[PDB]
């Protein structure tokens, strides 16, 4: 993580290249000669430099170009261009600095931001640092969307966003110095319980573990190598390729038991064709040994041909007691083989019952990691993302991440309790029409230049519409809406007075009895300075939980927890709370996921803003009027915090672009 | 290239599993009543090679006989020249078991005979009548 390369990285960039954003705005240097190029990537790559080892300040362009080294100094344009161009694309002078020169007298340009999660407060704070007019309008009385946290005296639980998935090259990283927020990391160890309360076998747990890893490689290798990612002409789930994969080996463990047992009858037979042999050879000496007895018995003297017979029927016999002899000795061979085929019986079965139940439990994980039922998943799709996972611990914020969207909002124009209903734009300019949500029938009318779309995917799948379009969206744009998945999962808080688990233990898992409840309350959390434990509700569960009253789930919770600890240790919950995410209507669900028959060209997609028709027929082409930014804009790092910021950023440059034009493409 | 370790997938055995709905079911079942063919199978041969072993129960002790150790003498008296003739006779060119038989002569002494006696006792043609069998 060394030099100036390691702020490439931390920014998300490749230290040694130009990215194609930046081809677009330096056409002329990415054209030119390697040398003018390997200077702009340093200009680059130091400013950023600057930025983050110190992001609580401003950094301007005199202040950059104060620290410049020839030959970077010799040109100043170019130093100029780039700094403005980071600061354009929220790289540098992003989320909450001391500014130097305070904001210019004068506003231009007016744009409304529907919602004020933190996609939208992020670029409302950009755009605003760029002099923009700038209103957010958010239905809720809070700010944050699904960044929800808990509060109750010295209790704090998060209901939503919880995680920093690692800080190597997390935007987040560089929020976390501008705002306190007290990040701890996670201890790996979960222990599993079965139903009974009884942990399950350390030898057990590893071998399930490492199943369960295995079947999941073997999905992709059955995706990428063996193509298998239609079925009727209709894409295959993650969850069907694990079926079928499970089967195969089910399958497989029966031909080995097979394939030995015929081994055996195969030998078997080869013995019983012996055993004859040697049974009709044991005849033919009886009998003959008799016929030896009596020619002996005849006394002599006697002539040479009954001498003759005595010597042929001892020659002949011992003869035949030698055949008999190599046949006992084959025998023998064989009769042990038997015995050593027996020794060592190919596996009974795949899994057994209580196996599969422990299988089940790592599925559950799964389908809270995706919010999904594992049904529902690209097979080809769903791990895209995977590459672009930064580095380090996974870490909660433990006083609440609410400080972060709280913390943005200072200084910002939000209108809470303001329901947007409908969107209409056109060339001349756009107008929303929101509504108190108090009051419904008390109505709001606002204009601008530009509208920037934060709605959740939830919201924007709703049928009929909460809100409408107009014009309608493009096809293209629904289309998208429809194919991405929008998935669900939900936490339960559980406030006790005394500390009666390990508190070594930061999270411990409930092995559900069927496949069918493997979501329920599987997993807990104690993440949190006070005595506060967390349940999660996945997979299909998630969604039917919402009909159960809070009694009943924490009562369900209450219970489970008697097993693992005993009815002495588990004393009643002061304070508890159960979130409903899929019917929060201004949410409709918790986060996306890649659904079968989607991809995260779709994602791509739902960024693309969209640009009305003309006013007066013939009349020039326009100005695009309506953006769109949140956690499902973002092929890269969807379903995130640092994503639904990412893409916050990103649109404020693609408004002040068009608005304000771009002086650094010179 | 290669799928992870003790998982087994091959083109065709997926495709096997997949045409119908129950395939899975089918395939799995077919085994299943397969399996426990092949089990009464092996009970089968185990009882009918357990009752061969009782038959064969004594070895074959009671018939065995004791061992002789002759010493291959040279000349040959008429009593062996006429076990001889009599050994060809029945065993035709065994010379193996007509070298049994006599007791002390080798194989190769024998052979020498076949030939040294083939015009006193018109060996030739008793094998004729040995090969009429
Ligand atoms: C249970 C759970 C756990 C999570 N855990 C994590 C985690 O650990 N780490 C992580 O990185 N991410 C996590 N996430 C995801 C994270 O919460 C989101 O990616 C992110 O907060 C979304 O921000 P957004 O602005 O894109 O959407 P939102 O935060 O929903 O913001 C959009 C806003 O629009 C408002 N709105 C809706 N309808 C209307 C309307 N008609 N008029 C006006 N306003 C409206 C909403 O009320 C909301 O405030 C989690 C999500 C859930 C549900
Ligand atoms: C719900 N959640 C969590 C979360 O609560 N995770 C947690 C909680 C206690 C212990 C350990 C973990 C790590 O477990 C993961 C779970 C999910 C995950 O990627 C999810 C995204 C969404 C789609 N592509 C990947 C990474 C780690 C992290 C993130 S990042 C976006 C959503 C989300």
């Amino acid at each position: 993580p060394s030099g100036v390369e390691g702020a490439a990285f931390q920014s998300r960039l490749p230290h040694d290249r130009m990215t194609s954003q930046e081809a677009a705005c330096f056409p002329d240097i990415i054209s030119g000669p390697q040398q003018t190029q390997k200077v702009f990537l340093f200009i680059r790559n130091r400013t950023l430099q600057l930025w983050l080892d110190n992001p609580k300040i401003q950094l301007t362009f005199e202040a950059t170009l104060q620290q410049l080294e020839a030959p970077y100094n010799s040109d100043t344009v170019l130093v100029h261009r780039v700094h403005s161009y980071l600061e354009r694309h929220g790289l540098i002078n992003f989320g909450i600095y001391k500014r130097i020169k305070p904001l210019p007298t004068k506003k231009t340009g007016k744009v409304i931001i529907i919602g004020s999660g933190v996609s939208g407060l992020a670029a409302a704070r950009q755009l605003q640092s760029f002099g923009m007019d700038v209103t957010l309008l958010e239905a809720r009385d809070r700010v944050g969307g699904r960044v929800a946290t808990f509060r109750k005296g010295n209790y704090v639980a998060d209901l939503g966003a919880m995680v920093v998935t690692g800080l190597g090259g997390n935007p987040m990283a560089v929020v976390s110095k501008q705002v306190n927020m007290e990040l701890a990391k996670i201890k790996q160890k979960c222990p599993l319980y079965e139903a009974n309360g009884q942990a399950v076998p350390k030898e057990k747990d590893e071998m399930v573990e490492q199943e369960f890893n295995r079947l999941l490689e073997a999905t992709s290798y059955l995706s990428h190598q063996l193509d298998f990612n239609v079925l009727n002409n209709k894409p295959v789930s993650l969850g069907q390729a694990l079926e079928v994969v499970i089967q195969l080996q089910e399958k497989h463990v029966k031909d080995e038991q097979i394939e030995h047992w015929k081994k055996i009858v195969k030998t078997q037979e080869e013995l019983k064709e012996l055993l004859n042999k040697m049974v009709n050879l044991k005849e033919k000496i009886k009998e003959l040994h008799q016929q030896y007895k009596e020619a002996s018995e005849v006394k002599p003297p006697r002539d040479i041909t009954a001498e003759f017979l005595v010597k042929s029927k001892h020659r002949d016999l011992t003869a035949l007691c030698k055949e008999y002899d190599e046949l006992a000795e084959t025998q023998g061979k064989l009769e042990e083989k038997l015995q050593e085929l027996e020794a060592n019986p190919p596996s009974d079965v795949y899994l057994s019952s209580r196996d599969r139940q422990i299988l089940d439990w790592h599925f559950a994980n799964l389908e809270f990691a995706n919010a999904t039922p594992l049904s529902t998943l690209s097979l080809k799709h769903w791990d895209q993302d995977d590459d672009f996972e930064f580095t380090g611990s996974h870490l909660t914020v433990r006083n609440g991440y609410s400080c972060v969207p709280v913390a943005l909002a200072e200084g910002l124009d939000i209108k809470l309790n303001t329901a947007v209903r409908q969107v209409r734009y056109t060339a001349s300019g756009c107008e929303v029409i929101a509504v108190n949500t108090r009051s419904t029938s008390q109505t709001f009318i606002y204009k601008c230049d530009a509208v920037l779309c934060t709605l959740p995917l939830g919201v924007l799948k709703q049928q009929p519409p909460a809100v409408q379009f107009v014009p309608p969206l493009p096809e293209w744009k629904t289309s998208a809406v429809q194919r991405m998945g929008f998935g669900n999962l939900n936490k339960v808080v559980l406030c006790f007075d005394r500390v009666f688990w390990d508190p070594s233990v930061n999270l411990f898992g409930h092995v559900g009895s069927t496949t069918a409840s493997r979501g329920e309350l599987f997993l807990f959390w104690n993440l949190y300075k006070a005595p506060i434990l967390l349940a999660l509700v996945a997979g299909e569960a998630a969604g039917i939980m919402e009909n159960i009253s809070d009694d009943v789930i924490v009562g369900r919770c209450l219970a489970i927890l008697k097993g693992i600890f005993g009815s002495s240790a588990v004393p009643q919950p002061k304070e508890t709370v159960v979130s409903r995410w899929r019917a929060d209507p201004w949410a409709r669900g918790s986060y996306s996921y890649v659904a079968a028959g989607s991809s995260g060209n779709d994602y791509d997609l739902m960024a693309q803003p969209i640009t009305p028709g003309p006013s007066i027929p013939g009349a020039p082409q326009p100005i695009p009027r309506l953006f769109f930014a949140g956690e499902h804009t973002i092929r890269n790092y969807p379903a995130t915090v640092h994503g639904a910021l990412l893409s916050g950023l990103r649109e404020a440059g693609r408004i002040a672009d068009q608005f304000l034009g771009a002086m650094y493409t010179l | 290239r290669k799928p992870p370790k003790g998982m087994f997938l091959s083109q065709e055995d997926v495709e096997a599993v997949s045409a119908n709905a129950t395939a899975a079911t089918t395939v799995l079942r077919q085994l299943d009543m397969e399996l426990v063919s092949v089990k009464r199978q092996i009970q089968n041969i185990k009882q009918t090679n357990s009752a061969l072993k009782e038959k064969l129960d004594g070895g074959i002790e009671p018939y065995r006989l004791p061992e002789v150790i002759q010493k291959c003498n040279a000349r040959w008296t008429t009593e062996e020249q006429l076990l001889a003739v009599q050994a060809i006779r029945k065993y035709g060119r065994d010379f193996q078991a007509i070298s049994d038989v006599i007791g002390n002569k080798s194989v190769v002494q024998v052979k020498n005979f076949f030939v040294n006696y083939r015009r006193r006792f018109n060996i030739d043609e008793v094998l004729q009548e040995w090969e009429a069998e």
